[PDB]
């Protein structure tokens, strides 16, 4: 069915490296240069107050919609990924349901500026105070601290590409039917990723990378804060939340 | 209940 479901040679590993870096470039949502070309367009104190003055439900809707758009590009990355489409539909959904948010959280460090501790949100850079109306301060400081940690690693687009393929292709996801098939694909991508770090003299970041429990904690915290908002505003979720968001985080 | 993932995966 697919080459990456068996043992691959050094040459095949080299083509996987370029395949992943290619698939990523076609689905990154915003170019790194465009994101760096805005670091100076910061939201004003008046605009920050404007966000802070927005209702909790409005802030949640805006954020859920932005999360949904970013997740949609991650779905495209997955489809263009070598071996993902050769997996069954159950496994494709399992991997995307568990991995999509984790990929968005990793991709996010590009859109975060460690110098001023701001994130590119709705056209400009704003600090974590911009999201004060959401009513989940622990989650926002946890997402900023994580992006601050990944920012310290000085990732290249290629490194983000290779690592995000790994975050998604996880053979340990509960509910996987073809566990051995996902095990071989994960192995080949681990080889692909480690090959590039070796070739680029970047193997030192391997020990500096966050644990798999960190990405899980952030995803679980998101589902927790969503359950709390849903209890407060059930109609806002039902009527104004994107169906993809509800499918991934509310199971319908 | 929603199922948009099945559509996104099929749509090519
Ligand atoms: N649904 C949801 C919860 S927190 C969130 N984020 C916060 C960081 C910036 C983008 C939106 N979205």
């Amino acid at each position: 069915e697919n080459l990456y479901f068996q043992g691959a040679s050094l040459t095949e590993i080299e083509h996987l490296v370029q395949s992943v870096c290619k698939s990523y470039r076609e689905t990154c949502q915003l170019r790194l240069e465009d994101l760096l070309r805005q670091r100076s367009n910061i939201f004003s104190r008046e605009e920050v107050t404007g966000y802070q003055r927005k209702s909790m439900w409005e802030m949640w809707e805006r954020c859920a919609h932005h999360l949904t758009e970013a997740i949609q590009y991650v779905v495209e990355f997955a489809k263009r990924l070598s071996g993902f489409m050769e997996l069954c539909q159950n496994d494709q959904i399992v991997l995307l349901k568990a991995g999509a948010m984790e990929v968005v959280l990793v991709r996010m460090c590009r859109a975060y500026n460690a110098d001023n501790r701001t994130v590119f949100f709705e056209g400009k850079y704003g600090g974590m105070e911009l999201f004060r109306a959401l009513g989940c301060s622990e989650l926002i400081s946890s997402i900023f601290d994580f992006s601050h940690s990944l920012s310290a690693l000085h990732f290249s687009e290629d490194e983000i590409a290779l690592y995000t393929a790994l975050v998604l292709i996880n053979a340990h996801r509960p509910g996987l039917q073809e566990k051995r098939k996902v095990e071989q694909l994960q192995y080949n991508l681990e080889l692909a990723f480690h090959h590039h770090l070796c070739k680029t003299h970047r193997q030192s970041i391997l020990a500096k990378l966050p644990p798999k429990g960190k990405l899980r904690s952030l995803c679980s915290q998101h589902v927790e804060r969503l359950q709390i908002f849903q209890h407060l505003h059930p109609i806002v979720v039902q009527a104004a939340f994107p169906p993809l968001y509800k499918e991934l985080f509310s199971g319908g | 209940k929603h199922k948009i993932l099945h559509r996104l995966l099929q749509d090519s």
